């Protein structure tokens, strides 16, 4: 659920 | 803009000594006059707008989802009406995050993707356009949220297309690309499906091209790939 | 100013929401406004006032040295001509950080320290007084340096007498304001000796007084001592 | 020489 990384 | 009279050279400087003090409002604003002056931006100068509005809309983000959180607390059962206060900040804050998105979106419009005819530009600023309408996207809650949500889509796309015919599978831009249409994919389109089947897909690809790189190359890209494995970690 | 249609409490509501986002310059504006509402502060938002412009002082001070040390070492031998841009975002950063202490010596004298009758509350302001004059002595370089240096001396003086008279050895704002007075005379005031001797009487005093105290506010006093006992061991 | 700890 929480906070997926991105660039 | 209040950048208009400094040299080209100057803002590009100036945004590298605002990174390294961390003012990355500084920065961002030294980069948007550096686009301002009308030319095409290098390979150095794209990851420097980029790394000064990330971070910028990062902190607002951030705070964002602190407000929201208490917001919705507030409007439980139980809770105690404490009055307007909650709901003003955070769309005081919501409404500076929209002015961020927006102002890279037009930078992006006027006329930065127009002119970027090769693939590793073009399908940088797209990227770029997919990930401040996602952003947008997370704090919309009205009658454009659909069409909010498609102009991230449509942008991801084009830049995916354009990515998967003219760059090779373990391309860090092609990658970061891919990670975040995954994320787009989870977090915004309700598609959690598409999004762990595309994190999965870019890794494997980009695995097997491995072989072809040098050891600094393979260092870039493995980073990039380690994100999209936390992520399926993560979702499954 | 902005803040003039807001109700005081809705500052102070607001003040406290920033802190959990984080947001420091929104803090510090709301906490101003709630100022120049014209009423004395409590304990609390006191407290407020401070973390707020501590915090925006805080990273334009780090920024402010991180360009600072880039400017001294572009002006050594071998060291290659880069123009005025490093000197003209250093003053750039310089000159908001003086004005931030500015805005702060204004609600200082105009007019909080004034109505400030008990101990507790002048010597707070008398303390951020002095504080914010240092910060502006961290980066004098000119004919008002020595003026600016006596001007933080002064408002030190003046809060360590009063709480020498009218607080305990272990009072939390005591023990914050000797410890402040004493890195003034480390790093502004080339005054190394006054600077030990000062945090030494001051750590011994306030042992001595612990076993008076409730675990609450032995934890409180204890932490402020540790900060002496720190710099202590990063002096001798 | 580094910078000391204040409130
Ligand atoms: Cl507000
Ligand atoms: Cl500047
Ligand atoms: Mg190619
Ligand atoms: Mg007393």
């Amino acid at each position: 659920k929480d906070k997926a990384k991105s660039c | 803009g209040a950048m208009g009279s400094m040299e080209r050279a100057s803002l590009i400087q100036k945004a590298k000594l605002a990174e390294q003090a961390e003012r990355y409002e500084d920065m961002a604003a030294f980069m948007k006059g550096a686009v301002e002056k009308g030319e095409e931006l290098s390979c150095e100068e794209r990851n420097l707008l980029s790394v000064a509005y990330k971070n910028v809309v990062g902190g607002q983000r951030a705070a964002w989802r602190v407000l929201s959180s208490i917001e919705q607390k507030s409007n439980e059962e139980g809770s105690e009406e404490k009055g307007p206060e909650v709901r003003e900040y955070r769309e005081k804050v919501e409404t500076e995050l929209q002015g961020v998105c927006d102002t890279v979106l037009g930078l992006l419009d006027s006329h930065l993707i127009k002119e970027a005819g090769d693939a590793e530009s073009r399908v940088f600023y797209l990227k770029m356009k997919g990930d401040y309408y996602r952003y947008l996207a997370e704090v919309a809650t009205g009658d454009d949220k659909k069409r909010i949500i498609d102009s991230a889509r449509s942008a991801y796309q084009e830049a995916m297309d354009i990515s998967k015919k003219e760059m090779p599978p373990t391309n860090p831009i092609r990658l970061g690309l891919a990670l975040n249409f995954s994320v787009f994919h989870y977090e915004i389109a309700n598609s959690p499906e598409e999004a762990i089947s595309l994190a999965k897909t870019t890794f494997d690809e980009a695995m097997a091209d491995l072989h072809t790189l040098s050891e600094d190359s393979y260092k870039d890209s493995t980073l990039i790939m380690q994100l999209l494995r936390d992520n399926l970690t993560l979702w499954t």
